RNA sequence: AAGGAGUCUAACACGUGCGCGAGUCGGGGGCUACGAAAGCCGCCGUGGCGCAAUGAAGGUGAAGGCCGGCGGCGCGCCGCC
RNA sequence: UUCCCUCCAAAGUUUCCCUCAGGAUAGCUGGCGCUCUCCGCAGUUUUAUCCGGUAAAGCGAAUGAUUAGAGGUC
RNA sequence: AAUGCGAGUGCCUAGUGGGCCACUUUUGGUAAGCAGAACUGGCGCUGCGGGAUGAACCGAACGCCGGGUUAAGGCGCCCGA
RNA sequence: GACGCUACGCCGCGACGAGUAGGAGGGCCGCUGCGGUGAGCCUUGAAGCCUAGGGCGCGGGCCCGGGUGGAGCCGCCGCAG
RNA sequence: CUCAGGGAGGACAGAAACCUCCCGUGGAGCAGAAGGGCAAAAGCUCGCUUGAUCUUGAUUUUCAGUACGAAUACAGACCGU
RNA sequence: GUCUACGGCCAUACCACCCUGAACGCGCCCGAUCUCGUCUGAUCUCGGAAGCUAAGCAGGGUCGGGCCUGGUUAGUACUUGGAUGGGAGACCGCCUGGGAAUACCGGGUGCUGUAGGCUU
């Protein structure tokens, strides 16, 4: 009663039914295995961003009116043409209009 | 049935290659990995420590975390139904910058500098990469000589 | 826009070849079909058309 | 190769790609049968993949014509050299044949090595046809016809069209 | 033939709402009408949110309610609910509310007529707001119920928090060898 | 020719329909031909399940921030109204 | 192992089991849907960039096997 | 970059877990319609035209029909040509 | 000033149609009994049975005609086996 | 510090004891089976030692992507050199 | 042009023999009281400056060996896909694309980073 050892013959046809699908690209992948150490010191700078928060908008409300002196500053064919300027329904309305005056 | 070794069939794979034996250079060791980068996996014999398994030799991932002898790298790997995204710690000398990042790179910094560039010229420039076209409507000068008239050669039984 | 132009069209559901194919299974230039017939392609539009 | 129907006589001008290296590569002509132009331009490329080191993505072709018979109207004796491959062993001929034109000719050779040797056209390699005199030929069955008062019967005239009188009264007669 | 692969060719989706009864199957009409006969995509949301199964429409609490209308910019709209507005009682000052809902419980109601608002049907909705025209479209927790912890990766399984189903809770229910680094192994 | 084989009860899971909804449920009990049905009870909601978890257990048990004043440490922190 | 029609549609493979005529598990299947649309994805190619030690080849290159002469001093 | 295509996601889930054949690669064996692997396609689950016959070969996969044309095969007669 | 719209209805464009094990849906397919309903059928002939009769439906099956027979039977909306 | 081996020398000393010079890419050795790796070393000889200690998590290998075993990067301590 | 200290790639840099080295340097060299270590101041460590490029080192040479890079080998060997191709087979030819390696024959024989010198 000797039976079959192993064969992978119809798997690689069973893979691709419902497709190989390569994992969820997601952005933010999560911090879960960086190590230790360099983990808390990143806990600690978010604890503490909040700090200077009355310095942060000292700079970016003072960026953002800079923005207004900055940019206050600052501040195939002639007959193929001109026939689908014609057929054009806004552009050649006054065209159009002018060859409806033409026959009379 | 064959066993379940760790090293096994990595004979001629993790190898050094002919005359290159011996101390390990020193600029793999002094070169600077951090998180995002694209890192293809070559392991070497040399040192055992760190060492990648055979089925991530010839890989590329992408950095996640750095430490001091060795980085973390996330490997997709072709697992039977799926492909998993797997996170290794290969110690450094397993580890190398792939250069395939660094030619797109180039072509963003060229694309941008041409993109500013012609903004101002008022004129279009091609960023897109197209195919190889068919080649253009040419002349072949034959100045001169006529073309040599090739014929078959006859058997010779050097056997 | 030659990829939306060709990409508009639906592909061309035509009849069996009158006169017959020369060999279904063979390359063209070993008297069969298969392949690239580079200028004789219309021979077998006009037959197929 | 297949040998369909009557063969066409090609001549085929090729050359490589333009290189930094190699600028201007030299023109190569090659005189092929084939029965159109495009079975022509891959025995060109078969032909000259064997001789140089050069392929059809590596070069171009630079001209593809047929070039006709100038005489179609008077008979010449050709000598055809060949290079063909038996069941065991490969061989070298020269072969004689009568004909008006020199694709006609070479396909007559064609069906005398598939009639005689059973070889196929993709292990037929002609490789030299030269118009021949007729005090330079050798084979017997060709100077046989170098008579300048040449005269034979039509000896045993075998009737066809035997289905149009298909019940016919009369015995068919073959003397004529 | 053609080497084309029947299997994802019927769409699951609900046509119509599994339900018998006569009064959701005539707002469906209504809203089937508004839905073709006008542009407006909220008839559309609406009318497919009809259909749907009592787990797909899970309840909103007031104090959900309340929160998701007291957000800037979406002062006197109304809110339109699909499954049923339900008292939340941890919650004291209920502002006044112009609700569309299709049930509204009786001590939600009370309170929010009590503060001064709104409660509408949907066909009262469609003869004030016919495109749906401010109005904040709100759904309850979908995966509030108690059924979706026992869902996801299986438990006894590393970084799998799933709840197993077990027959009561206690010292000595699964607590023992997949659980414990002391009795084998801990996931 | 006739009979002849995934049924019934209990338990669990998931989906679906209905009612009520942070509640819900009288199934046990009681009141008042079909009817052994239907109706009603609310200080009959006991009790079940849900609303709180975690620990072997003793047990414990689900945001904070800013400012002023005071005390201590040497401008920040801690404790205190 | 008892009526019809319609639609979709397999597997004899992985791991574990006193397992080898059987189960559990993953895979393949079906049904129920839902979230969006009215960027993403691919049993494919192109262009870059890495990986290999098979086919071939080599033994006047290491290891192992192996045939013949020739020139040499002690 | 080209070409093409609407995708993503969650529950519940039957049957199966004896396989076999073919081009190429390939192990044991003198060999086997033998035993054992890799890849892809089949048969099993599938009718149809051809190979006289026929699980697997060649062509081609199937709702019920009319007209036309083909594939692989053929065109003395059986037997369409 | 035609018809329409059993909206669970009606209508219009495309594409597609193999199937064992298996799964799902639709049955104005069929059997028996119950709650409603056909001012239902019936000794001027019910059920059942027979039929070279007329038909409908892809099908499960069904409706009429003739004969036989002598006392009960069926359609629709739900329920149950 | 350099090994295996070889050459040329030196009383007994010879094929082979010990000393010295030169060549020596590893032809040695690293406990074992084989493969990989290794020369101011991972080999040999010394000096000091107990990181073969305590404690969380993460990862890889087998794999169902479960354990056990084995392994890799960290982090918190106390240490050795 | 060139050297020294520390290197990068690790023979185009290695190996054998010969020739030449101005100046600074690197060395050989002279010693053992102190630091230090040995059977032995030979090595290591320390204190020096009489002599010398002899050697190490640098540059160059050899129809040099090796190494590196090309040609030939060769569109050969091999190989993706195809045929109701051949052959009794063994195997081979053709279509469609890709494409090696010896022997043999040429060319080359370290580039360079930082700091500091000499050639004033
Ligand atoms: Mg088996
Ligand atoms: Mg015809
Ligand atoms: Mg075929
Ligand atoms: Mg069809
Ligand atoms: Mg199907
Ligand atoms: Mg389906
Ligand atoms: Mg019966
Ligand atoms: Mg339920
Ligand atoms: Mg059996
Ligand atoms: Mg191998
Ligand atoms: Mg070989
Ligand atoms: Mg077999
Ligand atoms: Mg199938
Ligand atoms: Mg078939
Ligand atoms: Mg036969
Ligand atoms: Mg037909
Ligand atoms: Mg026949
Ligand atoms: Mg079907
Ligand atoms: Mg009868
Ligand atoms: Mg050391
Ligand atoms: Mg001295
Ligand atoms: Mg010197
Ligand atoms: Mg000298
Ligand atoms: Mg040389
Ligand atoms: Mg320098």
């Amino acid at each position: 009663a000797k039976s079959k050892n192993h064969t992978t013959h119809n798997q690689s046809r069973k893979w691709h039914r419902n497709g190989i699908k390569k994992p969820r690209s997601q952005r933010y992948e999560s911090l879960k295995g960086v190590d230790p150490k360099f983990l808390r010191n990143m806990r600690f700078a978010k604890k503490h961003n909040k700090k200077g928060l009355k310095k942060m908008q000292a700079n970016n409300a003072k960026a953002m009116a800079a923005r207004a002196e900055a940019i206050k500053a600052l501040v195939v064919s002639r007959k193929l043409h001109r026939l689908a300027y014609i057929a054009h329904p806004k552009l050649g309305r006054r065209a159009r209009a002018r060859i409806a005056r033409g026959l009379r | 049935t064959n066993t379940k070794g760790k090293r096994r069939g990595t004979r001629y794979m993790f190898s050094r290659p002919f005359r290159k034996h011996g101390v390990v250079p020193l600029a793999t060791y002094m070169r600077i990995y951090k998180k995002g980068d694209i890192v293809d996996i070559k392991g070497m014999g040399t040192v055992q420590k760190g060492m990648p398994h055979k089925c991530y030799h010839g890989k590329t991932g992408r950095v996640y975390n750095v430490t001091q002898h060795a980085v973390g790298i996330v490997v997709n790997k072709q697992v039977k139904g799926k492909i998993l995204a797997k996170r290794i710690n290969v110690r450094i000398e397993h580890i190398k910058h792939s250069k395939s990042r660094d030619s797109f790179l180039k072509r963003v910094k060229e694309n941008d500098q041409k993109k500013k560039e012609a903004k101002e010229k008022g004129t279009w420039v091609q960023l897109k990469r197209q195919p190889a076209p068919p080649r253009e409507a040419h002349f072949v000068r034959t100045n001169g000589k006529e073309p040599e008239l090739l014929e078959p050669i006859p058997y010779e039984f050097m056997a | 826009h030659f990829k939306e132009a060709n990409n508009f069209l639906w592909p061309f559901k035509l009849s069996s070849p009158r006169g017959g194919m020369k060999k279904k299974t063979t390359h063209f230039v070993e008297g069969g079909d298969a392949g690239n017939r580079e200028d004789q392609i219309n021979r077998l539009i006009r037959r197929m058309n | 190769m297949k040998a369909s129907g009557t063969l066409r006589e090609y001549k085929v001008v090729g050359r490589c790609l333009p290189t930094p290296k190699c600028r201007t590569p030299p023109l190569y002509r090659m005189r092929i049968f084939a029965p159109n132009h495009v079975v022509a331009k891959s025995r060109f490329w078969y032909f000259v993949s064997q001789l140089k080191k050069m392929k059809k993505s590596s070069g171009e072709i630079v001209y593809c014509g047929q070039v006709f018979e100038k005489s179609p109207l008077r008979v010449k004796n050709f000598g055809i050299w060949l290079r063909y491959d038996s069941r065991s062993g490969t061989h070298n001929m020269y072969r004689e044949y009568r004909d008006l034109t020199t694709a006609g000719a070479v396909t007559q050779c064609y069906r005398d090595m598939g009639a005689r040797h059973r070889a196929r056209a993709h292990s037929i390699q002609i490789m030299k046809v030269e118009e021949i005199a007729a005090s330079k030929c050798r084979r017997p069955a060709v100077k046989q016809f170098h008579d300048s008062k040449i005269k034979f019967p039509l000896p045993h005239r075998v009737l066809r069209r035997q289905h149009k009188p298909r019940f016919t009264t009369k015995r068919p007669n073959t003397f004529f | 033939g053609v080497d084309i692969r029947h299997n994802k060719d019927r769409k699951v989706r609900r046509k119509e709402p599994k339900s018998q009864d006569i009064y959701l199957r005539l707002l469906v009409k209504l809203y089937r009408f508004l839905a073709r006969r006008t542009n407006s995509t909220f008839n559309q949301v609406v009318l497919k949110r009809l259909f749907m199964s009592r787990t797909n429409r899970p309840p909103l609490s007031l104090s959900r309610m309340i929160r998701k209308m007291k957000l800037p910019g979406r002062e006197n709209k109304t809110a339109v609910v699909v499954g049923t507005v339900t008292d939340d009682v941890r919650v004291q000052e209920v502002p006044k509310l112009k609700v569309c809902a299709l049930r509204v419980t009786s001590r939600a109601r009370s309170r929010i007529l009590k503060a001064g608002g709104k409660i509408l049907t949907f066909d009262q909705l469609a003869l004030d707001s016919p495109k749906g025209r401010g109005t904040v479209l709100l759904s309850g927790p979908r995966k509030g119920r108690e059924v979706y912890r026992h869902f996801g990766k299986a438990p006894g399984t590393p970084h799998s928090h799933t709840k197993p189903y077990v027959r009561s809770k206690g010292r000595k229910f699964e607590r023992a060898r997949g659980r414990r680094a002391s009795r084998g192994y801990k996931n």
